[PDB]
């Protein structure tokens, strides 16, 4: 691992959200191990803790995987509420995906009873251009219309904004 | 002799509170004879722990915490998404104890060892394996690591069906995920010290019955130490007389003498094997006053008749004044010698006379045999569903015993049978040792019914423990250990059949030796079981193993509690309690008490370990008797996933027994209640007592009274507390457990007859959980309704309500509380068979079968199903002045 120096580090429960396929599971993988999973494990809860240094300040990082089968509706609550910072996760060749940013989004606003929380908008599956059903321009707006930042990532082999993606999250938390 | 012995002999003195060489003093054969003829059931127990060496002593110190039965109830499975339960497995990734979750979702009745397959599935994703390689990391590591509770010491070390485990099980009734971690088994055995048992030191050391053409006639003497007066006198075979009561001269108190033989209307040969002489010392002013009594077997431990001259001290007679004798009483000489002695001859023929050995008990049986449907079948059925304290008329009783021969169609009359039986004559008893020898065995519950007061001979006692070394579970032996141990003081002798049963069950069982000990040693102050249970103890000490160091820190850490409540009783006491917490405080940061109290098992529950106590939470509660609130922090890794801090009151002043009781009861209840598909959620905390009128008191968390919970906030504050701590959509599932709460406690309370309940005997939750805490007095102190439901509760139960009745919330809280009363009624003859094994105790309330007569008023049991409910929807009605008519 890595040693921090100092003591009493600042914890951020990044809590990851999404529909099923979407890459929730992929991209905490490779965030923390550094390798793309290409199989179909559906994720039911699991977490995943780290020490990194993020704009030359030590903290520790509480990664929640949450589900996407639905099945497992509950538990929404339990995260939702002690999460510091969320990230909103749609794939760009599922359009299905898409339609349900929104609906996480009245969830974590409700649950949080505020005007507004830290949340990052997350395009994920850009290198499957091929196929893709969500242009930039759709996420753009939809990042525009709650007021979230936006990034495009693929947890493919080529990293793509992985680290990125969390680091910003920790970054909003710290200047929200 | 060796060292290491005496190292030894001095862990057993101090735990069972007196040294071991009082006991090599005890000049009585007997006592002698015991100590040695009982090590071989340690060296039977040793051998099991070390049959497998690895598993066996793993399943010594942490048993298989499982229920009974692997299947479950409907309402139980219906809580799983297709039968599936979803656990969530947690992991340490740095040395500063963080933790890692991934949760799992496997089926209820799945061995650990598949749970830990799915566990390796699910962690080797990022591995990057093939199909094949998955099954070569799976059977290479899967037998390798054990499941354990997060939070306490509770393993996962059988292929038991996961949802048969307790701590599963209780998660899926409350809808709650179960929070577990692997561990290595090899982490897990190299912390098993190894058990070290040896043989002590004191390992190393006639006239038929039948032929006596005589009756029986015993002498008594003079008194002395008595300070007119006469002595009646009596021969009973446990609570029934063979013969009529004679009494002697009517002589004053000047010159106690008597010098009279007294003839029995007994023949000699027809003695049985437990007959006892049953006497005392009464007054007569008419005005009969007993003033003191004492018991005596006419046969010793080694089958001889008794003969010759013998003094027996006898016991003061207990508050109330019953029948001049007391045959339920124990039997024996007082150790006190200043009590009133009382000097006796028995008659002597011509050598040793003993009991016929059981070949020739076969032939008489054998002699004597040469000197259907349309009723005789149902009556047989009735005579066996009646409860054990329904009289038997004396017809019935012949009706039974000629039909003998067909009662063996259905063993569970065996009861009603063995009281049909003259034990007054031999030819019957005769033939019942040979029904007896070839019985069906019965239910471990029945069983227990014949290990009471009322069947006191051997062959009947061997039934009962034969039947509970087949059918009794480790699961139901710790449920009824408080019995059992009580029956204990019913046995005639120190060497019999149960105490072997209980003491190689405890000694291959840590969960149900730590109990064993406590449940001994509260009663070793007193004088009348000390003996007996001191001999049983020194035993359990010589080969519980490692264990025994974690009782004397048990011990010590108890003592010390006793020394301070004790000083604070005494010193500061009539001090404000500031006065008192300065003193507290004081005597507990010193060395010598910090060092006892921490770092000990919790004799509540030894799963649960107590590192260090925080001081700033502990407190004298402002209650009775001044109480210690005492908080200890959980020092298990994961012990946030389970607890914190634990907290314990100890109670120091006030009999516990009674509450240990009626919570026991609670809890037997709810499992009745829950197995039939009644979702009655009781709370039936801990509660231990650990010696004379001290105990522990296990504290529930987020738990506030009635009182409290009024001045945090006048009728529907309480109504408006619960829905402040449960949201709009957990307001139904507050109301709910509030509703089944109290349907209950409502039919419990009833039932037992409890205390009356009021504002701060009533005790709610966070979630609306509602529980009692009180109980003070059960039984007897027109029947008694403790829980009387006041109207703050009426407003829970039927919500927003104008006059709270004749709504359908009330209406299907009245439909739980009448199949719960007939689902108790159901099994009365349990509750009552577990009240007439607790009459040998020094409970006040539980001294005659009068007081266990109460639950037969409550439940009606002359009455039919149909008007049972009827009455109990009367005093219900008459207790709420009206809301139960439906007339
Ligand atoms: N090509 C490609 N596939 C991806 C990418 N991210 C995820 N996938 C694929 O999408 C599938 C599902 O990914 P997973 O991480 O399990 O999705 P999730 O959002 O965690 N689903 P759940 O909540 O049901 O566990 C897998 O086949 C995975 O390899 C990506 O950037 N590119
Ligand atoms: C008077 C007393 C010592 N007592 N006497 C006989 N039985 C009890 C007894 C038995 N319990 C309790 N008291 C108990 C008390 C307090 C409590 O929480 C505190 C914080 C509160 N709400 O003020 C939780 C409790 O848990 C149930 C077990
Ligand atoms: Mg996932």
């Amino acid at each position: 691992t890595s040693a921090v120096p100092s003591d009493n580090l600042p914890t951020y429960k990044l809590v990851v959200v999404g529909d099923g396929g979407v890459g929730k599971s992929a991209l905490t993988i490779q965030f923390f191990a550094k390798i793309f999973v290409p199989d179909y494990d559906p994720t039911i809860e699991d977490s995943y803790l780290k020490h990194t240094e993020i704009d030359n300040q030590w903290a520790i990082l509480d990664v929640l995987d949450t589900a996407g089968q639905e099945e497992f509706s509950a538990m929404r609550e339990q995260y939702m509420r002690t999460g510091d910072g969320f990230l909103i996760v749609y794939s760009v060749t599922d359009k299905a995906s898409f339609e349900h940013v929104d609906r996480f989004h009245q969830l974590i606003l409700r649950v949080k009873d505020r005007e507004s929380f830290p949340m990052i908008l997350v395009a994920n599956k850009v290198d499957l251009m091929h196929l893709r059903k969500i242009t930039r321009e759709q996420g753009k707006e939809m990042a525009t219309k709650h007021n979230i930042p936006y990034i495009e990532t693929s947890a493919k082999d080529p990293p793509l904004n992985v680290d990125k993606a969390f680091h910003d999250l920790v970054r909003v938390i710290r200047q929200q | 002799g060796n060292r290491e012995e005496k190292i030894l002999n001095r862990e057993i003195g101090f735990a069972i509170g007196m040294p071991v060489c009082e006991f090599d003093m005890v000049k009585d054969p007997e006592v002698q004879d015991f100590r040695r003829n009982i090590l071989n059931v340690c060296k039977e127990a040793v051998d099991l722990r070390d049959l497998n060496s690895p598993h066996s002593r793993a399943m010594y110190v942490y048993p298989p915490n499982v229920e009974s039965s692997p299947e479950l109830p409907k309402h139980i499975y219906n809580k799983l998404d297709k039968g599936q339960i979803i656990v969530v497995i947690w992991v340490i990734v740095s040395p500063n104890n963080d933790k890692q979750k991934y949760t799992l979702k496997i089926n209820h009745d799945c061995v650990p060892e598949q749970v830990i397959a799915e566990a390796i599935r699910k962690k080797t994703r990022s591995m990057l394996l093939s199909s094949e390689q998955l099954k070569l990391c799976v059977l290479e590591y899967q037998g390798k690591y054990i499941l354990k509770v997060c939070g306490c010491d509770e393993y996962f070390l059988e292929k038991y069906p996961l949802s048969q485990y307790k701590y599963i099980r209780s998660c899926i009734m409350l809808g709650r995920m179960p929070n577990l971690m692997l561990m290595a088994k090899e982490s897990l055995y190299s912390q098993l010290p190894m058990d070290c048992f040896t043989m002590p030191s004191y390992s190393r050391r006639t006239k038929s019955l039948w032929v006596i053409n005589s009756a029986l006639r015993i002498k008594i003497l003079c008194a002395t130490y008595v300070n007119k007066i006469y002595v009646r006198t009596g021969i009973y075979h446990g609570g029934e007389p063979l013969c009529d009561n004679v009494n002697t001269q009517r002589v004053p108190c000047s010159n106690p003498r008597w010098n009279e033989w007294l003839n029995y209307d007994i023949y000699i040969p027809d003695l049985p094997r437990a007959a006892r002489l049953c006497l005392s010392i009464c007054s007569v002013k008419e005005e009969h006053c007993p003033l003191a009594w004492g018991n005596i077997n006419l046969f010793d431990y080694t089958d001889t008749l008794v003969s010759g001259k013998m003094a027996l001290n006898l016991w003061p007679v207990p508050h109330g004044l019953e029948d001049l004798l007391n045959p339920i009483g124990v039997t024996g000489s007082n150790p006190n010698k200043e009590t009133p002695c009382l000097e006796l001859e028995f008659d002597w023929f011509s050598s040793v006379v003993k009991f016929p050995d059981m070949s020739v008990i076969e032939e008489h049986a054998n002699w004597s045999v040469s000197r259907l449907r349309e009723n005789d079948k149902e009556q047989l059925k009735a005579i066996s569903t009646r409860d054990p304290l329904s009289e038997i008329t004396e017809q019935e009783k012949d009706f039974l015993w000629s039909h003998r021969h067909y009662c063996v169609t259905i063993p569970e009359i065996l009861p009603k049978l063995l009281l049909s039986v003259k034990w007054n004559s031999r030819d019957e008893v005769a033939q019942m040792y040979c029904l007896v020898k070839d019985w069906p065995p019965i239910k471990p519950e029945q069983a227990m019914e014949l290990l009471d007061c009322n069947y006191p001979d051997p062959m009947v006692r061997g039934f009962a423990v034969r039947c509970l070394e087949k059918y009794l579970t480790d699961d139901k032996l710790s449920q009824y250990l408080i019995q059992l141990v009580q029956v204990l003081k019913y046995e005639q002798y120190l060497d019999n059949l149960l105490v072997r049963f209980l003491l190689k069950k405890a000694l291959t069982n840590q969960r149900i030796g730590h109990f064993f000990f406590w449940h001994l040693k509260s009663e070793m102050h007193n004088k009348t079981v000390s003996q007996r249970f001191g001999l049983l103890l020194e035993s359990y000490c010589r080969a519980c193993g490692m264990y025994l160091k974690h009782l004397n820190r048990q011990v010590e850490a108890m003592e010390k509690l006793i020394n301070l409540t004790d000083i604070l009783k005494q010193e500061k006491k009539d001090e404000t309690q500031k006065v008192q917490m300065k003193f507290l405080v004081e005597q507990m940061r010193r060395p010598d008490f910090m060092d006892a109290l921490q770092g000990f098992l919790s004799p509540l529950n030894p799963a649960h370990q107590l590192g260090n106590l925080r001081l700033e939470e502990c407190r004298i509660m402002s209650s009775a008797k001044r109480p210690l609130w005492l908080n200890w922090e959980n020092p298990d890794i994961m012990s946030e996933l389970l607890f914190q801090n634990n907290e314990i009151i100890f109670k120091n002043g006030d009999d516990l027994r009674q509450d240990m009781l009626t919570l026991q009861i609670i809890r037997i209840m709810e499992n009745i209640w829950q197995n039939q598909g009644l979702d009655l959620r009781m709370l039936p905390y801990g509660c231990l007592s650990i010696g004379d009128c001290v105990g522990l008191i296990e504290v529930v968390r987020n738990s506030h009274t009635i009182m409290q919970i009024q001045c945090k906030g006048n009728s529907h504050t309480l109504h408006q507390w619960l829905k402040d701590k449960n949201k709009g959509e957990i307001y139904d599932a507050a109301i709910d457990l509030f509703t089944r709460s109290c349907a209950g406690y409502c039919v419990a309370t009833f039932i037992l007859g409890i205390g009356d309940r009021h504002n701060s005997n009533i005790m709610v939750k966070d979630d609306g959980q509602l529980f009692h805490i009180d109980f003070g007095h059960f039984l007897d102190h027109r029947e008694r309704v403790p829980f009387v439901l006041t109207q703050d509760f009426l407003i829970v139960i039927s919500k927003g309500a104008q006059e709270c009745t004749k709504t359908r919330e009330f209406e299907r809280f009245q439909e739980m509380c009448y199949k719960a009363y007939l689902a108790i009624r159901q099994h009365a003859n349990l509750f009552i068979n577990l009240f007439s094994m607790m009459l040998g105790s020094g409970m006040p309330e539980l001294q005659s079968f009068d007081d266990i007569a109460y639950i037969r008023k409550t439940l009606a049991l002359d009455k039919t199903e149909q008007e049972a409910l009827e009455y109990f929807m009367k005093q219900m009605n008459d207790a709420h002045h009206g809301g139960w008519t439906t007339k």
